[PDB]
């Protein structure tokens, strides 16, 4: 065999070139940053119809202003939410105050590289970052497996992530409202899953200064995805 | 081939294959320039994105007040090296009460990196750096490569397409080096070393990222809009 | 802490605790049940340091519990009363020593007979007829050489044993606030409300 | 074919890597040779310094071990000083523990079974030198004992060790048929030096001057190297008869 | 047997108004019943417009308020050069202290 | 200590440890869990090609982890002994800190933590096991049933099976079983369970067990009888 | 075969494959040389000017250990460093048991063994490396040559790198005209002459020259480099040489 | 470096089988056939010895057939070796239990760990399995008579009548046929010696190549007996079922 | 650095071999023959002493070792893997015995402590196995005179009479015609020598031969009178003169 910490010719990392196929089977995950807000949306992607859709848990809370959305090996982001969370209300602990958005994501990314011949290979799952603080607002993140974060207006990953990525760079500008880019969302999960997209298969959540992280019921969801149906039929 | 498993090889001609790939990783990194003069110091680098929704990739990371380095390859390996280089910096200020010179933080990275070329199960640093300092004997650039060699210059420039803003250097060093007690001059002519990197893109207001430390000034980085004066 | 007695019958065995507990100059609790339930047909009185007992008292009954999921099977009181013992053993000559003093009343359903166990913080272990630990003993144990017999009812024991809590409300210098009565027999554990 | 690589048997129950550590012994070239007199041990070993610009002085492969030890090694220079610093520590530490000097056969014992876990543990190689000990034992007299990589160990009549090592075994064989002896009949330690170059001379056939040899010789309470001259002194005595 | 603590003396005053705030120290130091400086300052600049002094044992305080000089420049190094409020710096140098709660640093600090 | 990297990526982006641990399952016994309006049901298969067995003393399939929680699994048996047995201890250290007995959530999310750890960890190859964890949260009559896998991955099923033939018993429950109305009874649970297990198993004799767990920590295992008069009521019916 | 892809293998000859191989990494190295002379030693080295951008004279390569032991190589020059490391632990080590400083043959085998020890087993890398060293001490002069292999010998002249044929060839010829001895100064312009010759052997880039020295007589026992009147003097006497 | 010699133990195939313990029950086929017989009132074990030789000494040799407590004895099949690290371990485990709760060890108890610690090698360490399948019999006041076995997988099951090494496809045949829940143990030794006897690759059985054992409650009231029989007992029970 | 070899080097073959183990066997099988008888009132065990140059002091060199006062050992196949057996076997009779219980251990009991270090080499990490089969003879008051064999596997069997190493298939054959219940020390010391010439080619003498018994306990080799109970070493080295005197009488 070869040594897990190998380069390859070219001077990358095989198994962190690796993981990144992996996070392409993963199901979609949609993120869109505003003035207003920051939405993150996912494709739930149920195996089997007996399954009950509102146990899969691929958006989830850090801190009251930063959340997180995810895609790929999902198991592997178990360690890293348990990492996130700690490291949040530890920094809350030591200086009285709310960690900033990228501290956090660079905490996380710390983690990534710490494989080797420390854990025995790269984390199987990319995560979308999304939150507030006071000196830089309203934040994406990007955070994969190799170590690097890059903050982004708007960003998809997953199995139709180039497909959306390509919708998202025409439809986002900067002046959004947070409605706007909720439907946004929902308009292009709906372009690039498989089954018909619904509130049962997929999931809505945003985290504003006000009110803090929240994921959407699948009643609010529903609503939001007639308002949609209605408006793209209405020219 | 056969001897590019891992680091604790030796090819049949004396070479080590994942020390080169490393290297390797570097010449694909954004292209990155450095300059001084007796006065000053300054980097100039050249900032990447993923598309048109990302940010850029900030490549150039404060170590001391003196001190500091921009990046070309792997980023987490800067952020792994520059961190050790805050604490030796740190280490040197706490205990003697001394600012550690631009020389000795070049052999502490040079051994650091050693180390992980020699032993199994480890891997070589996928990063280049070049490293700007002002200390008692004035301005210092260095380069460092992950094989471990690091080297002393008036000016350089790592990355892809390095070799035309190392040629321009080249030709310009006896004008550059006598740039003294004139901030904005030397930076003006790291700016225009830089643009002999450039295809097909040229330098932006939130692409451009510049560094500088000297005699009466700390070591500070400029981007966004207090870069648009240099374009 | 401080008062904890036992006393085996016939067909039970019957276990009482003190319900004060003190600390300086003032009684913060006048309803402390001093005890826990290890298994069902099973229990542990306690007195000692403060804290030890309970975190002690716990850590058994955790362990216990954990054995009778593993083995879905009841362990019975004389090996029950032998692990407690061995973790006392192992206690007193550790860095800090549980110091801590139990009673052990259970009910072996494959003898049918009640059993009553005495081990100390040393890890002194002995079955008795009647037990106690403390100051207590001092009182009630020549009351009880007296007027205990082995074939006693389990009502015969309830009078027997509020004989011996009258002695010490008359001569004990302190207010222990009365005492917790509990029950173990063929049908497991129950408390006296009422006495 | 992995079984060649590390110390663990082949199919027909060998051990390759113990077997080419014995072929690294003859890298040097060099053959050496030990006898035992009445009252001494001498050991003699080819000096050959090919390289002009070396300094002569530094160039050897014997060993002052003790007081009372002396080691030649037959094998890279490397692995020999290995060896030989292993075998000082050890000696040392010996007379610390035990309140005496380390015999000559225990610390061959000692450093053979140090060779013995090399070929059984398999992150160490084996050392690729054979390590021949003397001295005059307080209890056993004039002693000689040889290490080779498989960690075996003997004691020794006389001995030779290196790539022309038979023809000197058997010329000092056919000595002792004669002699009826198990050992060199001789008063002064200077005479059986004498003795064990001449029989180097007969069986290699080759002439030596003062820098071509390297002696140790191992008396009552001390082991010694000689110099040059006293090696000169030495040809010179066997010229003359 | 060795004591690792002694006594440099001195006091400390701190007053805060309306839109500013005044740390006032005085300048001598002692051991017992003599003089060691009549000008060793013991109030200081911390950075990012935070005054602080650590009185008691000096060698325990120079301790401090080096290490908290420290946590500041770390600080800015891990968070964007984010300025580090007052609310801030005493949760962190309460840690400090309690971080060596079983040998104390023998001070009484004031920011 | 024994450092080798085990479970590692390949070049498609697969962990191959993982995926075979998975092919490990699907060779084990199958098992079944259905859950009805109050109550879970676990079902699992035996297999006949042991005859001499001692039933008495043989492990049981369906294992308490405490008096109001269940797991049955498909798989390694003796790898599953040890995710038990953690499981377990877990169980009472809540117990003892929490002063409360675990959720079914929060077990079946420790043991597939569990399992996940073992992908990502030095020296070690997965669990070759699929978990069924059943039961009710404490002072609640709603009923739970979660899956887990080798990989670590875990969720919530309205009925899900496991182990060989697995996606033939799966098919069965994803037409019989309505979301709407779920098994009102005790009798409507377990008759869809052994229904379901009958797809495959071969004879209702002593090849299927039956655990049948209702709230407040009432758990009971079918004897053979019982089951037989399930099988024996089925097949009636079936001949129409 | 495959008895060359791992170190501490030995081949059905009784070699170490990989030393061999590291051998290889020095023979591509500068070419550095030390000289050994009346009551100590000199030691040059090769430092290729790769672009007009090189600071002049501030990419020092020979190193001092302790304050009387000058150290110089060819090869990979992190490995060199991480050996200097070793040895001026090893040497701080000495100092503080023994309280004299160390010994030039005690200093010689400690960077034996420690190089021997990395062709032991198959978790390290053999050193990139051969090393010319050597110093002062009580009993007078000592110059040093060690190898990947970690073996060593004393020296009268010592030469590795590109060059070293070349230099080798020019070393025997003083050791021939000079049986009495050479000095000092003699051997510090001597020396410069030598890595002029050896330069013929790498003379695409042109170069910068280093010199450093121990002696008795003219340092004080002390290891110090060559610097101003006294490198240019001997940079003089090379270049009318060539001519 | 060292990756290039790992074989890698602990590791699924495609199929998801784990080769070390498949290669190690092969291994374990080859060894001296092994049977225990559960009765209502004892256990009987018998095993052959591998192919014996004459100056072999046979009264004061062990090799099938091993003690582990007053109440619970094991058979063996595969390396002696391997299998005495085990058996030293389950004594030493009998005794701790022994010790914490004054009562014996019940049978399944130690079964379990001793099985949990196979199950150990096969999943993390990189070291091979331990080679060795054994058969438990054992008394306990909870379930009474009991038979056991384990294998290198570290799965334990329970067994009224089973065989373990050489020949068990034969062996369990021959054992389902005749065998019934009524059964004696005078009964059950007849069947384990006549299996045997049947199933052996040798050419007539023999005293000198049997180990017998039995577990009774044929002591003096409520109390259990182990007996290992002796190679003069074992020529007379050989001779009075009628097989010599 | 550091030993990284945490994993067997000897493994499960598809066919259920243990490769290892086979190829340690084959090297005893090429290890000179070695032998042991045992009789009523004693043991013997004997080797040829194959020397490796006649200037080699072949005295020195001791196949027959003393583990305790009462038990003796020898072996066949590589040297150096048996001598350093003989030193752990040493230790472990004290350190796990005699410390412990003031008394040496019987003769099964210390073959089983040396067969549990050789079973360790099979299965722990980074090692082979150890490439010798031994014949440890001895006697002890509770279980008499007895004869063990050890292999590589660390399986060990007690044996009446056997042989091991070049010849011995040959040399179990012999020892089957002339093995009987009846034998007295001197008979079986007899047989011995008998069946070693066979297997032995050169030179046969007490100088080639090494020969040990366990017999009668030797009060002249104690060392020390006063102590009743204290009797002497039964394990005895015969002497060279000793082996030829009965090598007249053959
Ligand atoms: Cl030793």
């Amino acid at each position: 065999d070869r040594g897990v910490s190998t380069f390859s010719p070219e001077g990358r990392l095989f198994q962190v070139e690796y993981s990144l196929e992996a996070i392409k089977l993963g199901s979609t995950a949609i993120g869109i940053a505003t003035k207003e807000g920051v939405v993150l949306g996912v494709e739930k992607r149920a195996t089997s119809p007996l399954l009950e859709s509102d146990s899969i848990e691929k958006i989830v809370e850090i801190d009251r202003h930063i959340g997180c959305a995810m895609s790929g090996l999902t198991a592997d982001a178990r360690s890293m939410i348990e990492h996130a969370r700690t490291a949040a209300v530890t920094h809350n602990l030591y200086y009285d105050e709310d960690i900033n958005v990228e501290s956090l994501t660079q905490s996380v990314c710390d983690l990534a590289l710490r494989f080797g011949e420390l854990m025995s290979r790269p984390f199987g799952v990319a995560l979308l970052i999304a939150g507030h603080d006071a000196d830089d607002g309203y934040q994406l993140f990007h955070a994969e497996p190799s170590g690097t974060f890059y903050r982004y207006n708007a960003k998809a990953i997953g199995s139709g992530s180039e497909g959306a990525q390509a919708e998202l760079l025409n439809e986002w500008h900067s002046s959004l409202t947070l409605k706007e880019a909720e439907l946004l969302v929902l308009k292009i999960l709906k372009q690039v899953m498989e089954e018909k997209l619904d509130e049962n298969n997929a999931q809505l959540s945003c985290i504003t200064k006000q009110d803090g992280f929240k994921i959407y019921d699948n009643e609010k969801t529903a609503e939001l995805i007639k308002e949609l149906k209605e408006k793209e039929a209405a020219e | 081939n056969n001897y590019d498993g891992d680091t604790v090889t030796f090819s049949p001609t004396g070479r080590l294959f994942q020390v080169e790939y490393a290297l390797e990783a570097i010449k694909q990194g954004s292209v990155t320039v450095g300059l001084r003069s007796n006065t000053h110091a300054v980097l100039v680098a050249l900032k990447r994105n993923a598309d048109e929704l990302s940010s850029y990739q900030k490549k150039i990371i404060k170590c001391d007040e003196h001190m500091g380095l921009s990046l070309a390859g792997l980023a987490p390996d800067a952020r792994v090296l520059s961190n050790y280089l805050r604490q030796q910096c740190n280490y040197s200020s706490l205990v003697f009460n001394r600012k550690l010179a631009v020389e000795r933080a070049g052999h502490l990275l040079c051994d650091k990196a050693q180390k992980n070329t020699q032993s199994y199960g480890g891997r070589p640093y996928g990063v280049g750096l070049l490293i700007i300092g002002y200390d008692k004997s004035g301005a210092h650039l260095l380069e460092f490569q992950p094989s471990g060699n690091v080297t002393e210059l008036y000016g350089t420039a790592i990355g892809a397409r390095s070799q035309g803003a190392k040629t321009y250097l080249e030709r310009t060093l006896d004008t550059f080096i006598k740039i003294d007690g004139n901030p904005d001059e030397l930076i003006k002519a790291g700016v225009e070393a830089i643009s002999q990197s450039l295809r097909d893109e040229s330098l932006t207001v939130d692409n451009l990222s510049i560094a500088i430390v000297g005699k009466d000034t700390p070591f500070t980085i400029y981007d966004g809009e207090a870069v648009a004066k240099y374009i | 802490m401080d008062i904890i007695l036992g006393i085996r019958v016939q067909d039970s065995v019957i276990l009482a605790s003190s319900k004060a507990v003190t600390r300086g100059i003032s009684v913060l609790k006048d309803s402390d049940d001093k005890t826990r339930q290890l298994s069902p047909h099973t229990l542990m009185s306690f007195a000692g340091e403060a804290g030890d007992t309970v975190q002690f008292a716990e850590y058994i009954q955790a362990n216990i519990q954990l054995y009778s999921i593993r083995e879905d099977y009841e362990l019975s009181p004389q090996a029950v009363s032998s692990f407690v013992r061995q973790e006392l053993a192992k206690s007193i000559r550790s860095r800090r020593p549980y110091q801590v003093n139990v009673l052990i009343g259970g009910y072996d359903k494959k003898k049918n007979k009640p059993e009553l166990y005495q081990i100390d913080y040393l890890g002194t272990k002995v079955e008795l007829p009647y037990g106690a630990h403390g100051y207590s003993g001092f009182y009630t144990f020549s009351l009880l050489d007296h007027h205990y017999r082995p074939d006693m009812t389990t009502e015969e024991g309830l009078d027997l044993l509020k004989l011996c809590v009258q002695e010490l409300e008359k001569r004990m210098p302190m207010d222990f606030k009365g005492v917790i009565v509990k029950i173990v027999d063929k049908d497991g554990i129950r408390q006296v409300d009422d006495f | 074919g992995y079984d060649r690589h590390i110390t663990i048997f082949s199919p027909e129950g060998r051990l390759y890597q113990v077997e080419y550590a014995f072929k690294a012994t003859n890298q040097t070239n060099i053959n050496s040779l030990a006898v035992r007199g009445k009252d001494c041990t001498v050991v003699i070993s080819q000096k050959k310094v090919p390289d002009k610009l070396l300094d002569p002085t530094t160039v050897s492969y014997i060993f002052c071990i003790s007081r009372t030890i002396g080691m030649v090694v037959n094998g890279p220079i490397p692995d020999a000083r290995n060896a030989a610093l292993r075998a000082k520590a050890e000696a040392a530490e010996f007379r610390y523990k035990y309140g005496y000097d380390m015999p000559c056969d225990v610390l061959a014992k000692r450093m053979a079974n140090l060779s013995q876990i090399y070929t059984q543990r398999a992150y160490m190689r084996p050392l690729g030198v054979i390590l021949t000990f003397v001295s005059v034992d307080e209890e056993l007299g004039p002693s000689i004992y040889k290490t080779d990589p498989a960690g075996y160990y003997v004691g020794y009549k006389a001995t030779a060790t290196g790539p022309k090592q038979q023809e000197i075994t058997t010329n000092l064989e056919n000595h002792f048929k004669k002699s009826k002896i198990d050992h060199i009949n001789e008063e002064s330690w200077e005479k059986v030096v004498e003795f064990a170059i001449t029989h180097m001379i007969d069986a290699l056939g080759t002439e030596f001057s003062k820098n071509d040899l390297e002696v140790g010789v191992a008396t009552k309470d001390k082991f010694f190297t000689l110099s040059a001259e006293n090696i000169e002194e030495r040809l010179v005595a066997i010229a003359e008869q | 047997q060795f004591n690792p603590y002694g006594d440099n003396g001195g006091t400390i005053l701190g007053i805060a108004g309306e839109d500013f705030a005044v740390l006032a120290g005085d300048t001598r130091n002692i051991t017992d019943y003599s003089i060691n400086s009549r000008y060793e300052p013991k109030v200081f600049d911390c950075g990012d417009n935070i005054v602080m002094s650590a009185n008691g044992f000096a060698a325990d305080g120079d301790a401090l308020v080096k290490r908290f000089k420290n946590s500041v420049k770390w600080y800015h190094f891990d968070h964007n050069d984010k300025k580090l409020s007052i609310n801030s710096a005493a949760r962190n140098i309460q840690h400090l202290l309690y971080g060596k709660r079983f040998f104390p640093y023998y001070v009484h600090t004031i920011i | 200590g024994y450092d080798r990297a085990l479970s590692i990526f390949s070049p498609d982006g697969h962990i191959f440890q993982v995926e075979y641990a998975l092919e490990a399952v699907k060779r084990g016994t199958c098992a079944v869990g259905v859950k009805g309006k109050n109550c879970v049901v676990l079902g699992c298969e035996r297999r006949s090609t042991l005859k001499l067995q001692d039933t008495r003393i043989t492990p049981s399939k369906v294992s308490k982890i405490d008096s109001h929680v269940v797991l049955s699994f498909s798989g390694l048996n003796a790898d599953s002994r040890i995710l038990i047995e953690k499981a377990r201890v877990e169980a009472q250290s809540h117990r003892l800190t929490l002063e409360d007995p675990v959720t079914v959530e929060y077990l079946t999310r420790y043991v597939a933590g569990v399992q996940q750890r073992y992908t990502q960890s030095g020296g070690v190859r997965p669990f070759g096991v699929s978990t069924l964890i059943a039961g009710f949260d404490p002072r609640d009559d709603e009923p739970k049933l979660y899956q887990t896998e080798p990989s670590g991955i875990y969720s919530s099923w309205s009925a899900q099976t496991i182990g060989r033939n697995s996606k033939t018993v799966r098919e069965f429950l994803e037409k019989n079983y309505d979301r709407k109305e779920p098994p009102a009874t005790v009798e409507e649970c377990v008759k869809l369970t052994v229904r379901s297990l009958l797809e495959v198993v071969q004879t209702g004799a002593k090849n299927i067990e039956i655990t049948v767990v209702k709230p407040d920590s009432d758990i009971v295992a079918l004897s053979s009888e019982e089951i037989n008069q399930y099988v024996t009521q089925i097949e009636q019916e079936k001949q129409e | 075969t495959g008895y060359d892809l791992s170190n501490s293998v030995f081949s059905p000859d009784g070699r170490n494959f990989q030393v061999e191989y590291a051998v290889k990494a020095v023979e591509n190295g500068t070419t550095s040389i030390g000289i050994k002379c009346n009551d100590g030693v000199v030691f040059a080295v090769e430092k290729l000017i790769t672009s007009k951008l090189l600071v002049p004279q501030k990419n020092v390569k020979i190193q001092v250990v302790d304050r009387h032991i000058g150290c110089v190589y060819s090869g990979l020059i992190p490995d060199g460093r991480h050996l200097v490391n070793r040895g001026r632990e090893e040497a701080a080590s000495f100092k503080k048991l023994y309280k004299t400083p160390i010994p030039i043959p005690a200093f010689a085998d400690r960077l034996g063994q420690y190089v021997q020890a990395h062709t032991l087993y198959n978790s390290v890398r053999p050193f990139g490396v051969s090393t010319i060293f050597g110093g002062v001490d009580k009993n007078g002069a000592h110059l040093y040559m060690l190898e990947p292999s970690g073996s060593y010998w004393g020296y009268k002249g010592a030469a590795t790198g590109k060059g070293r044929q070349s230099a080798k060839a020019e070393l025997e010829k003083l050791v021939d005209h000079h049986p009495e001895g050479l000095s000092a100064r003699e051997a510090v312009k001597q020396a410069a002459k030598i890595i002029y010759l050896a330069h013929e052997d790498n003379k695409e880039k042109d170069f910068e020259l280093e010199i450093s020295w121990c002696s008795l007589s003219e340092t004080n026992g002390l290891h110090k480099f060559v610097k101003g009147d006294l490198l240019q003097e001997a940079i003089d006497f090379a270049q009318k040489e060539i001519n | 470096g060292s990756r290039r010699y790992d074989s890698r133990t602990t590791i699924f195939s495609p199929e998801g089988r784990l080769y070390q313990v498949e290669y190690a029950l092969e291994s374990i086929s080859h060894a001296g056939t092994a049977i225990g017989i559960m009765a209502s009132d004892g256990i009987v074990l018998a095993a052959e010895r591998k192919v014996t030789s004459t100056l072999l000494e046979q009264d004061t040799s062990t090799e099938k057939l091993y003690k582990l407590n007053d109440k619970i004895a094991v058979a063996v099949a595969g390396l002696t070796a391997d299998a005495e690290i085990l058996i030293n371990t389950a004594r030493i485990h009998a005794q701790n239990y022994l010790k914490t709760y004054n009562e014996d060890i019940p049978v399944e108890i130690l079964v379990r760990r001793l099985s949990d610690i196979k199950q150990g090698y096969t999943q993390h360490g990189g070291l091979r399995p331990f080679g060795v399948s054994f058969i438990y019999a054992g008394y306990d006041d909870r379930y009474g008579y009991q038979l056991y076995t384990s294998n290198p997988s570290g799965n334990y099951t329970g067994w009224k009548a089973i065989s373990v090494g050489a020949n068990t496809s034969a062996a369990q045949t021959l054992l389902q046929m005749d065998y019934k829940d009524d059964m004696k143990v005078d009964d059950a030794i007849e069947l384990a010696l006549k299996t045997l006897s049947k199933t052996t690759d040798s050419s007539a059985l023999t005293y000198d190549r049997l180990e017998f054992a039995t577990i009774r409650k044929g002591a003096n009231d409520g109390e259990v007996y182990q007996k290992i029989f002796k190679p003069q007992e074992i020529k007379d029970i050989l001779v009075k079922t009628g097989i010599t | 650095m550091t030993d990284r070899y945490s994993f067997s080097l000897t493994t499960f073959s598809p066919s259920g071999k243990l490769g290892q183990i086979d190829y340690a066997l084959t090297a005893v099988k090429q290890g000179v023959t070695s032998l042991g008888i045992k009789a009523t009132n004693g043991v013997v065990i004997a080797t040829e002493k194959k020397s490796s140059s006649p200037l080699a002091m072949s005295e020195t060199l001791s196949k027959v070792s003393l583990l305790t006062p009462d038990i003796g050992a020898v072996y066949s196949g590589m040297g150096p893997d048996y001598r350093v057996l003989v030193d752990k076997s040493r230790k472990v009779a004290h350190t796990s015995y005699k410390r412990i219980y003031g008394e040496y251990p019987p003769t099964k009991l210390l073959v089983s402590e040396v067969a549990k270090i050789m079973q360790e080499a099979t299965q722990s990490g980074g090692v082979r196995p150890f490439g010798v089969s031994l014949l440890i003879a001895g006697h002890d008051e509770f279980n008499g005179f007895s004869l063990y064999q050890v292999d590589p596997s660390g399986s060990y069997f007690p044996w009446k009479a056997t042989a091991i190493g070049k010849g011995s298939v040959a040399a179990k054959t012999f020892l089957e015609k002339r093995w009987n219940d009846e034998l007295e020390l001197e008979d079986a010391i007899h047989i011995a020598l008998l069946t070693l010439k066979e297997s032995v080619e050169g030179e046969f003498n007490g100088d080639t031969i090494e020969l040990a018994i366990i017999g009668d306990e030797n009060p002249d080799l104690l060392g020390y009178t006063g102590i009743p109970t204290d009797k002497g070493p039964r394990f005895r080295k015969l002497t060279s003169q000793e082996i030829n005197d009965r090598l007249e009488a053959l």
